[PDB]
């Protein structure tokens, strides 16, 4: 009976510790996945505007061809 | 609090922008010398959204005036409230765009774009919490059309996480300045689709038709047209300027009005042009829209309605709920509760009650069909292309912008015919 | 001992917190400067009201509360308001720009910039507790902060405080007073994320409270002040067992044992009576039998649903004021005949009763009349799933066209998070069907 009583209290401890652990890792994965996602969206946006500037350079060099 | 940076570019931009600053300074009680002389503390509760506070408790508009020719900005500085503006915020060109998009976007405008960015960077760097940018311009000219859209793209590069809002003026042959206006508009619409969060379509055709059919004039000047724009621009920013809970800032307005990123072109409406039922009915009337489109020819994705003045806010709830039920088939089912209603106890000048309508309707495709039909009829013959290809442009840029606009109209039709159940 | 820390998140949670802490002070005799002339133990003590108020040496009774909002506008009214001396500045935490009605901004983009500071301040409150019991989290479903930041906070509280009890007072969105078109999205997302981190959640349907104000108080167009003062009466009834004491005062954790048969079935239905105007209260006194009868009128429920369409798994009556058991048992005996109250077959059918002798009070100048006796009912009925169903249907309508989803994806979220959250709701709806089916 004493051995079972320690099995129960250690299982309760293990349950609470595991709930905290899973919560802590699910959250870290969510925040990291979200941070990378948002940086990828902003990077894709700024790269798209980078092409706008290169095409604007192509337009100015094309006009420059007077002779 | 939440600062908005204002930019005006070109003739039409600086003109309507002047009237805008004249109207709201009058509403917030600010004289041409930048001094407050009002009665209600609600005029200063969110005054910092559009104004800075300098030495001597003076309120200076956070506005930047841009143009490739000085003639338009000179009469602004000489006009009423010309002293209220920061003289360093005047950015002046000496060449002009000749009402040519390529000159505004690539040649004359690109030479002056850096000096504008410096002034914009100073106004933004001293902002507690920048909301974004508010542009006034036309799409049928050269400076505001070409350099405006260029200014949008260059600002997006430096402030990609800020809201980009524009008051764009659509050209029509009823007040046509030049003949190449379908070219400038189609190239600019292609830019507004990709780089702005929300665009108020100020259609000159709707302005002239109101200034002709409703208000009888026959010979409507730009002042009568801009009078409609000032009242409209004052109405659609009431939620930004006074203590309000609904659509209080630019991002909350964009979140609640834009269900899909490209479909961000709004139909502004204003009433009157005597009671809350009458005010509500006129507000939804196709003849009160500042865009030449009939909403009964399309569907409402989202709508925002601002009642200004003193009235029964219970009667307003009953009237805005009544029009949604009676006109149920004109609102998309797959967006529940897509009509928001705001109330501001402070009316505009000269009116005891007013109503401002901002609709995101698929019927806006009619305005884009009108500009595209004038484009293709002009592009079918390659007319006036030397103005643009002389500035280094290629025919690809024209065909793409037209193909982009044809995809926008088909996108509006896609969601007009979309159902649930 | 047995302290409770309150956390008010976003505009709705903050403004409701103002109503609750104002009502608490009136119930306990605490002045706006925190002084309590009746409290003879200066600088501390273990009275029942100390579960919510700490004490300074100068005799000020300080709420065990934290206010959090990602924008300063609302909390600035606490800072300059009537009860500004009640709180220390460290309990009032504000950001610069809000979540813009976007769960992603409340949970991720804007939220992560202030979450550590908020937890640090919560930790400073917990360190003053001799035996912290848990948290009460007030928030809206629909706001970007009330949904996104609350989810992030409840996740962090599970980590920093183990399985310590976390209770919710959540504002279910109603079109009559709504702020954003994307409120079904934020509601499903936060309900999914918080589901496994909340022991008990009292939902409040703004349309239910709105209609109660119109009908019972004769307010043409009720405001947030009207709604929050009514909501504060329900919160007061629920926490009165913690804040007050008595021979018949049944603790809330004891009700909680009966109210939560399974971890996910933790959404009790609240019903309050009497809500009457001063004019009607001048005419007639409402007995124990009358206010008890009103608890089974669906018009007095905090959430719009039909309990006849479901089954009961628990039924608790929380009385306050001039009430004795003999009246309660007689009134319950009447209700157990004139009303058909169907229980699931795996649950006992009795009603659990608590009485708090401290009489209810009202804010002076308000619209609620001061009555001699009030009751709050907390029942666990499968019918509350109808509220999930209505909300889920609005979500499904917009998500089928991916309407507004770009505002969430642009802030770093994925379509998978929407479908995963919606599936959790479908499973929760299925859970509520299963618990109500008779045994074999
Ligand atoms: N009952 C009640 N509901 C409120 C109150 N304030 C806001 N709400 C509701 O809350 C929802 C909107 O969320 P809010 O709490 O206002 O927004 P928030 O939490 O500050 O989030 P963001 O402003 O987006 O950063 C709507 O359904 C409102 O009806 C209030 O004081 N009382
Ligand atoms: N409503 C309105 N439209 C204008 C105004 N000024 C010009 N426009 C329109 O703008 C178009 C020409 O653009 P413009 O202002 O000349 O461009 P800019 O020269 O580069 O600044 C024409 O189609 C006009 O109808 C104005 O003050 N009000
Ligand atoms: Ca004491
Ligand atoms: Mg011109
Ligand atoms: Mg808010």
């Amino acid at each position: 009976k004493r051995e079972h009583e320690r099995e129960v209290i250690q299982k309760a401890i293990e349950e609470n510790n595991n709930f905290i652990k899973m919560a802590k890792e699910k959250l870290a994965q969510k925040m990291e996945s979200n941070k990378e996602n948002r940086e990828a969206h902003l990077a894709a946006m700024l790269e798209r505007l980078q092409e706008k500037d290169k095409h604007a350079e192509e337009v100015r060099k094309n006009k420059e061809l007077k002779e | 609090m939440r600062e908005i940076v204002h930019i005006q570019a070109g003739q039409c931009g600086n003109q309507i922008g002047a009237k805008f600053w004249e109207v709201i300074s009058d509403e917030h009680g600010i004289d041409p010398t930048g001094s407050y002389h009002g009665d209600s503390d609600l005029q200063l509760e969110r005054i910092n959204v559009y104004y800075n506070e300098a030495t001597g408790n003076k309120y200076v508009p956070r506005a930047i005036l841009v143009d490739l020719e000085p003639g338009t900005m000179d009469s602004v500085r000489s006009g009423p409230f010309g002293q209220i503006f920061r003289p360093d915020n005047f950015v002046f060109g000496q060449s002009g765009a000749g009402n040519n998009w390529a000159k505004g976007h690539y040649t004359e405008g690109a030479e002056l774009v850096d000096s504008v960015l410096d002034v914009v960077r100073k106004e933004s760097e001293s902002c507690d919490c920048l909301q974004g940018f508010q542009l006034t311009h036309s799409l049928g000219g050269g400076t505001g059309s070409g350099m405006g859209t260029l200014l949008i793209s260059k600002i997006r590069e430096e402030y990609p996480d800020r809201i980009m809002n524009t008051f764009s003026v659509m050209p029509s042959p009823k007040v046509s300045d030049t003949v190449v206006e379908p070219y400038n508009a189609t190239l600019s619409v292609h830019q507004l689709v990709e780089n702005t969060d929300e665009t108020y379509c100020i259609d000159n055709e709707a302005l002239y038709d109101i200034c002709f059919r409703t208000l009888k004039l026959t010979t409507p000047t730009y002042g009568d047209l801009n009078h409609l724009v000032s009242a409209t621009m004052s109405g659609v920013t009431t939620c930004l300027r006074f203590p309000g809970n609904l659509n209080a800032d630019l991002r909350k307005l964009a979140v609640n009005m834009v269900p899909f990123p490209r479909l961000h072109f709004f139909m502004p409406g204003f009433a009157p042009l005597l009671t809350v039922p009458e005010l509500t009915q006129q507000m939804f009337d196709s003849k009160n829209m500042m865009a030449a489109c009939d909403p009964r020819h399309g569907r409402y994705l989202t709508v925002a309605a601002i009642f200004r003045g003193r009235m029964s806010m219970k009667e307003v709830d009953e009237q805005m709920l009544n029009v949604q039920n009676k006109n149920s088939s004109y609102f998309v089912e797959w967006i529940p509760n897509n009509v928001k209603t705001a109330v501001c106890d402070i009316p505009p000048r000269g009116l005891k009650m007013s109503a401002t309508f901002i609709g995101n309707s698929t019927a806006i495709q009619e305005l884009f069909k009108r500009i595209s039909e004038q484009f293709t009829a002009m592009f079918r013959r390659k007319a006036f292309l030397h103005w643009y290809t002389g500035e280094g442009m290629d025919e690809m840029e024209f065909t793409e912008a037209e193909s982009n606009m044809n995809d926008l109209v088909s996108e509006y039709q896609q969601y007009q015919d979309a159902t649930a159940d | 001992m047995r302290e409770c820390i309150s956390i008010h998140v976003g505009q709705a949670g903050v403004q409701i917190g103002n109503a609750c802490w104002e009502l608490y002070c009136l119930e306990h005799g605490i002045q706006p400067d925190g002084q309590m002339p009746s409290d003879k133990t200066i600088g501390g003590g273990d009275d029942s009201f100390n579960t919510f108020f700490s004490e300074t040496g100068a005799g000020k009774h300080v709420p065990r509360a934290v206010f959090v909002d990602l924008e300063p506008t609302v909390i600035d009214e606490v800072r300059t308001g009537t009860y500004r001396q009640l709180f220390h500045p460290e309990q009032l935490i504000t950001g610069k720009e809000d979540a813009a009605n976007n769960y992603a901004r409340g949970h991720y983009t804007i939220g992560k910039e202030i979450i550590d500071l908020v937890l640090d301040r919560i930790r400073k409150l917990a360190d003053q507790c001799t035996g912290l019991q848990g948290f009460l989290v007030f928030h809206s479903f629909g706001g970007g902060t009330g949904s996104g930041f609350t989810s992030l906070l409840m996740e962090r509280l599970s980590v920093d405080y183990g399985k310590k009890s976390k209770l919710e007072f959540s504002i279910y969105p109603a079109p009559q007073v709504s702020t954003a078109v994307v409120e079904p999205y934020n509601s499903i997302l936060t309900t999914h994320t918080t589901l496994e981190h909340s022991d008990c959640a009292f939902m409040v349907d703004n349309e239910a409270i709105y209609d109660i104000c119109r009908r019972n108080l004769d307010i043409e167009r009720p405001t947030y002040t009207n709604l929050n003062r009514l909501i504060s009466q329900i919160v007061s009834s629920i926490t009165a067992s913690l804040r007050f004491d008595g021979a018949l005062n049944v603790d809330l954790t004891e009700f909680q044992t009966n109210l939560v048969p399974y971890p996910r079935i933790h959404f009790p239905l609240a019903t309050y009576a009497p809500v009457i105007s001063a004019e009607k209260a001048y005419h007639e006194q409402l007995s124990v039998a009358e206010i008890t009868n009103a608890c089974f009128e669906p018009a007095n429920q905090m959430v719009k649903c039909d309990p006849r369409h479901g089954k009961y798994m628990a039924c608790c009556l929380l009385y306050r004021g001039d009430v004795v058991p003999k009246d309660v048992n007689a009134a319950i005996a009447t209700i157990k005949t004139k009303r058909s109250i169907q229980f699931v077959d795996w649950c006992p059918t009795g009603f659990k009763v608590g009485i708090n002798y401290q009489p209810p009070t009202v804010v002076p100048g308000g619209d609620l009349a001061k009555v001699q006796r009030a009751v709050c009912m907390l029942s666990n009925t499968t019918a509350i799933a109808e509220a999930w169903a209505r909300l889920d249907h609005k979500f499904d309508l917009m998500y089928a066209k991916r309407a507004f989803v770009h505002w969430y994806v642009g802030e770093g979220m994925e379509e998978g998070e929407f479908s995963e959250a919606r599936e959790d709701m479908a499973a929760l709806e299925k859970d509520y069907e299963e618990v109500g089916v008779d045994s074999v």
